[PDB]
DNA sequence: ATCAATATCCACCTGCAGATTCTACCAAAAGTGTATTTGGAAACTGCTCCATCAAAAGGCATGTTCAGCTGAATTCAGCTGAACATGCCTTTTGATGGAGCAGTTTCCAAATACACTTTTGGTAGAATCTGCAGGTGGATATTGATG
DNA sequence: CATCAATATCCACCTGCAGATTCTACCAAAAGTGTATTTGGAAACTGCTCCATCAAAAGGCATGTTCAGCTGAATTCAGCTGAACATGCCTTTTGATGGAGCAGTTTCCAAATACACTTTTGGTAGAATCTGCAGGTGGATATTGAT
């Protein structure tokens, strides 16, 4: 194998974490936000993940119909459709 | 006397930068392990299409930002400037999630 | 000799909007009118939002219709913001407004 | 082969509706995506709508007096008033033609 | 052996100081150390840099031949243990590259030809049980007695393998040179070889070579584009133009016959002959780069003479043709085969011949026409582009009042009040034969035939062409054997050293051949 | 009969009360005005679609099947009528 | 003078009106008022008596949860007054301004 | 002579259903099971929501169930009231929930 | 007089299966309908839909399997996916 | 700490609109046995594209300091909360001419269902064109800081 | 409150680049017209249910007034935790590259219609009995404000 570079790169299970400081200060200032808390982050971080709950289990429910384990845009711009936050560009 | 501007200046001057762009903020290999993460979480082994990956990202920092405005007109209604938990949860159960 | 579009003076295939209406299910019939008068609906709208692009291109300086000038032509318009008032545009970003009490002085 | 694949889009009537309105400017591929997402997308509320309302009043036919009917309740005033007017004025000369 | 030090420390210094490429390669490889104990397992030949650098410095490369496969042997071993898309690939890759760039000066400033390791491409072999098939290559093959082969079909190892180039030891100095780079034949000089170097040290020069293309026999078809092809690059005086000679060598009587499926339905009526005699010929044009004959182009055709049973009176047929892309210059290369083809052209028409066919048919990938080892930067013609330019050939020669008019077998078969496949020309090897035969058997499953030919012909219309001139040796018996015989003494046409090669020896084969 | 200006009919002690099946303790003077204009604003909104379910129908008088499909359309599903 | 805390009545009535679901705003008003709003829109219409009902009940669902929407921002600003810049942000934050 | 309800063995009629579905010309072919799910789904949902409303009159004292029932039934139920989120009960009015900063 | 369909003998056996000793009001069997109208209305929308997008022309089990786990969550929507699957597979059974 | 005035929860009795229990119908359903059709079960496969690895850099995580952001304590004009007098605007009962809703018949323009010739659009490869992202040289407020 | 000055940013501009635009030719997929068939809602008439209107006795919140205690708003001042900055660093993106899946293709058997018979049964007209909380009566019991 050789090569002589890696990196743990411990962050696999806390990827939640993975979203930077300033990318979630970069989305308080596009919403118009001044001063953020200190305690937003991880709430935000949360409300995300809610977020992702909500939308990516029916994009995996729909994946599975269709005999496939591959998602598809097609199936999260359905997904994004069917909770009122219809999605455009990706039909 | 190094020059530093107060706070206040250079924030609206960014807030103001940020709106009138358009470009992805969210970073796309974090994203894409939590995503992957999530999916694994309900089936293992799933597969995922660039395509996928860019809706995904719009839907979230769409809602995301519109979140953000709700909790900035939250903090402005309480004579604040400064966007604190207890507006994002007002703003969450009023909007009818929660 | 004549399509139905070419007939009824419209852009956008009437047979195809027919042929639409008739796989999608949404009736066991479907009238001959029905998709000329959807053909001119859709027609409308698409004229009024590509002006209103344009528009916001030629304010921007821009001669190309961007998803920037596509956000700024639907949002600007209160009317056509209550009707996509539950649709995010793709790359559109939000239109540039500062809260009066975060202006300084 | 016959391995062609084939997908349907409205690229080539926006292209030639644009240069009806506006003959110098362009449309890039993220707009195009976008305008054929969203003239599905109100194909599919307006047409669903009609269905809806032609179901409910036991009516198995789709006629353009229910679609008119359609857009005045979700398409906006100006918006549905002209929206209604230009498709009666079309189908009017379609009939005569 | 200080000489060969002094020699050798700027090269190799050269390949130190490209840093990190040259990191990984200072030490010797430890397995234990990273973590790679299956090295030994596939690399026979554990050494290093630091192992050159202690055999240089002890004198251990009497020559440095030596060295030079030496570094290769690092170089295909580095490529071999590591995959393409590591880091240790990408660097050895490089270090190569720098090694190439620089030894070229260095090894011949001692008086050798480069220091460049040359392999020939892997040689396709062949089938013996079936006598028709041969052996596919990237696949998994029989051998037994590394003379006998077999196919799936017809050891179990896959035929992946590069061909080491031969050398030739000089009979003065001893130095181990190239058969390629100064093209040494031995039938050429019996004697023996001797080096340049030791030929301009004693003022001597190299024997004159009789097994050359001018010396070749004569024929009036080549004169006749010899020096056609001279006159139009004296007018054109293009000071990297040559000098072009053109011979016939090969001309000879064969006879074509009736397909079994057409022999049946029309010859056993008593309508159409058993078998068209025609005249085939081959011709090559050979040009003069750096004092030495090369070959660029080539041809085979069927000739139809008088004698022969219509429809096929005063026909040519182009059966195959072939091109390679060293010509000087670059620019007349497509004139000077404009000249070639219009003066063939011109001499068929002036012996009697009325019609000639030309099949745009471009090969296919991985297949070589006449010349075997295409190069790799020749860009292979689309059927557009070939129509286009067999089309500009038309123009050309019409523009010369040699040929009346030109159409497309479809417009020559509707101006031909063609009712029947009958009065079709009928050519050796011709795709319309054979699709005739397959429409054949199709009815015979199933005014038919002539419908499915008019649709076939309406369907490839753009495809054959039809000229209209007037209006009111067995190894080269075929083009299968020059392409094997190149393929076993691997005569390739890659490069312009190696299209010399195959040159000299194809003209020394046929001289050879000539007498008896 | 045209009759007008019966928007005082929404009576303020109503409004009191609604607010106190909302929770509330304490409204201020301008609420009464504000719930009344939000109220008819929801009546523009409904009644609009209501009336254009009747228009299409062939009818003259106005359905509570109707109410409810515009409602339940408009985001609003009530239930007890069908 | 027996006289309650300013407080305690509102709070039995909050009790009160939480435990109970009849109807709380006067029929006759709003019926007229809906009579109003028919008339303005589109002249000689008729209502059932059920339709009424329905639009009384939807309207004090409506109204019941905006006030919900209000109490809780009221108490987020550290007020047990309620304002009308309360319900203009609940019917922002809402989106259905 | 056995009727598929009673094969079922569900309350809810499989055939109403299945005419239910092809009048609403939801697809152009209906599966034979795919009344038989939906009866099962609704008469399912149909038993929990009545017995919840059943449980609340028990709360209640009351042996007849009432729409203020209903409404005490589907919004004490956090899925359930997520279900029913834009959907309002006649005559079922709101829980008491009143927040502890109003209470004196 | 034009037939009018509803759900009261269903709900009401339902009932006496669940309890047997309560009574209904003519309000509540109103709303109970009118649930279990709009709920098998959105159910079959939502897998004509998802039918639509796979081409499929057919409904079948899985779509409507699928439309339940969709708007149904949790809890409830496994309970009628196991309920389902049993009854299909009786019903397949016979 | 105790006490008097109020609203709350609750036991109990009674008239009654509504929930529940009998009898017969019948047509809209509901069920069942062939002829027919067809979306789909199932296997081998060419073709996309999805998982994975190395370097450049466009950025991201950390320590410092501070005047503004937020938070705590005090007081007040008033207004909405609580109480009460007066009453009047809405409730319910009961009846009624009739505008309007819906049941039944007929059938002709409109839609369905192929067959077919007509035309029409999405894709693959060619090669010219062009709107647009950076960046270097000005250069333009602007705000923090000096005065 | 007027201006020395570093800096993010807009236009004056430009030259290079991926993408939008222009063109010719191919070919499968729509598509209008013609012919024959089917139909369902508009007119035409008519039975009838419940919408709107009228009328009067009556009451319980509607309307208005009066007293006042808290309460948001205003003010002031203090702990402080985010903003802006400088620094060290580090994770990301794209390009390139193996095979894992995704449809295209071909067979065809289990499964969903059309419709002709044959049969259960759900509102519902019609009337007599059981049932459970609306309403009223009365006294036990928390609630609360300030005696």
């Amino acid at each position: 194998g050789k090569g002589g570079a890696k990196r743990h790169r411990k962050v696999l299970r806390d990827n939640i974490q993975g979203i930077t400081k300033p990318a979630i200060r970069r989305l308080a200032r596009r919403g118009g936000v001044k001063r953020i808390s200190g305690l937003i982050y991880e709430e935000t971080r949360g409300v995300l993940k809610v977020f992702l709950e909500n939308v990516i289990r029916d994009a995996v429910t729909y994946t599975e119909h269709a005999k496939r384990k591959t998602v598809t845009a097609m199936d999260v711009v359905y997904a994004l459709k069917r909770q009122g936050r219809t999605l455009y560009g990706f039909g | 006397k190094p020059h530093r501007y107060r706070p206040g200046t250079v924030a609206l001057r960014e807030i103001r930068r940020y709106q009138k762009s358009t470009e992805l903020l969210i970073r796309k290999l974090p994203f894409q392990r939590l995503v992957r993460e999530i999916a694994q979480d309900f089936k293992t082994d799933l597969r995922f299409q660039s395509s996928a990956v860019m809706a995904l990202q719009e839907a979230c920092e769409a809602y995301l930002v519109g979140l953000f405005e709700d909790t900035n007109l939250c903090a402005i209604h309480a004579k604040r400037v400064t966007i604190m938990p207890k507006d994002i949860q007002l703003a969450r159960r009023i909007r009818g999630e929660r | 000799a004549k399509t139905r579009s070419s007939r009824a003076g419209l852009q956008f295939p009437v047979g195809r909007v027919h042929r639409l209406l008739r796989k999608g299910n949404y009736s066991e019939r479907v009238g001959a009118g029905a998709p000329v008068y959807l053909a001119a609906v859709l027609e409308y709208l698409t004229a009024e939002i590509l002006e209103l692009a344009g528009n916001a291109a030629r304010d921007n300086k821009k001669t190309r219709i961007i998803p920037r000038h596509l956000q700024l032509a639907i949002r600007n318009d209160e009317e056509l913001n209550k009707l996509l008032g539950r649709v995010t545009i793709a790359q559109g970003g939000v239109l540039p407004n500062i809260q009066a009490v975060l202006l300084p002085k | 082969k016959r391995k062609r694949s084939r997908k349907e889009s409205y690229s080539i009537y926006v292209y030639k509706v644009l240069k009806q309105v506006h003959p110098d400017t362009g449309i890039s591929s993220k707009a195009m995506g976008i305008m054929n997402s969203f003239v599905n997308d109100i194909f599919e509320r307006i047409a669903g709508e009609a269905s809806r309302l032609a179901h409910y009043n036991k009516r198995s036919t789709i006629t353009s007096r229910e679609i008119q009917t359609a857009v005045r309740l979700l398409l906006p005033g100006e918006l549905a008033k002209h929206a209604v007017s230009e498709g009666t004025k079309a189908v009017t000369k379609y009939t005569s033609a | 052996p200080e000489e060969l030090r002094q020699a050798l420390m700027p090269t190799l210094e050269a390949l130190y100081r490209q840093d990190p490429e040259s990191l990984p390669f200072r030490q010797p490889v430890d397995p234990q150390l990273l973590g790679i104990p299956d090295y030994f397992d596939i690399v026979k030949s554990p050494m290093d840099l630091s192992t050159i650098k202690r055999k240089l410095d002890t004198g251990q490369y009497q020559e440095p031949w030596q060295y030079v496969d030496d570094i290769w042997l690092m170089f295909n071993n580095a490529w071999l243990y590591n995959r393409k898309t590591s880091r240790v690939y990408k660097y050895c890759s490089k270090l190569s590259e720098v090694f190439e760039q620089e030894i070229d000066p260095v090894m011949q400033s001692l008086g050798y030809c480069c220091g460049r390791k040359l392999e020939f491409s892997p040689q396709t072999l062949c089938c013996y049980g079936k006598q028709l098939c041969t052996i596919p290559r990237d696949a998994t093959y029989y051998s037994y007695q590394n003379r006998y082969h077999f196919c799936e079909k017809c050891s179990k190892r896959k035929n992946d393998t590069l061909d080491p180039e031969l050398f030739v030891e000089c009979t003065e100095c001893g130095r181990k040179m190239h058969q390629i780079c100064v093209l040494h034949h031995e039938i050429i000089w019996p004697a023996g070889f001797v080096c340049d170097g030791c030929l301009k040290k004693s003022a001597r020069t190299r024997k004159e070579n009789k097994f050359s293309a001018k010396r070749l026999p004569s024929t009036r078809l080549g004169t006749f584009l010899e020096n056609r092809v001279n006159d139009f690059l004296r007018r054109q005086n293009h000071p990297e133009s040559g000098e072009v000679t053109v011979r016939v060598v090969h001309a000879s009587d064969k006879t074509v016959e009736v397909k079994p499926g057409m022999k049946a339905r029309f010859v056993d009526s008593g309508e159409m002959a058993e078998s068209f005699p025609y005249r085939t010929k081959a011709l090559f044009a050979f040009e003069e780069i750096d004092g030495v004959d090369l070959c660029f182009f080539g041809m085979h055709v069927q000739e139809y003479g008088s004698d022969c049973p219509p429809p096929n009176q005063r026909r040519v047929y182009i059966s195959y043709l072939d091109s390679v892309h060293f010509f000087r210059p670059k620019c007349l290369r497509t004139a000077v085969y404009h000249e070639i083809l219009i003066g063939y052209l011109e001499y068929v028409k002036k012996l009697g011949y009325t019609t000639g066919h030309i099949w745009a048919c471009p090969p296919s990938e991985g297949d070589d026409y006449i010349f075997h080892c295409h190069p790799p930067d020749q860009k292979i013609p689309k059927p557009k582009r070939l129509q286009e330019w067999y089309k500009k050939m038309l123009d050309k020669a019409v523009s010369e009042r040699i040929v009346h008019d030109y159409k497309d077998i479809f417009k020559q078969a509707t101006e031909d009040r063609l009712t029947s496949a009958k009065e079709l020309p009928y050519f050796e090897g011709d795709f319309w034969p054979n699709v005739l035969e397959e429409s054949i058997k199709e009815l015979e499953q199933e005014n038919d035939l002539s419908q499915k030919l008019y649709a076939t012909m309406e369907k490839h219309k753009e495809v054959f062409f039809v000229i209209r001139l007037i209006a009111g040796c067995d190894l080269m018996d075929g083009r299968d054997a020059f392409l094997t015989l190149a393929r076993d003494k691997h005569l390739e046409f890659s490069s312009l050293r190696r299209a010399q090669w195959s040159t000299m020896c194809m003209l020394v084969e046929l001289h050879t051949q000539s007498q008896d």
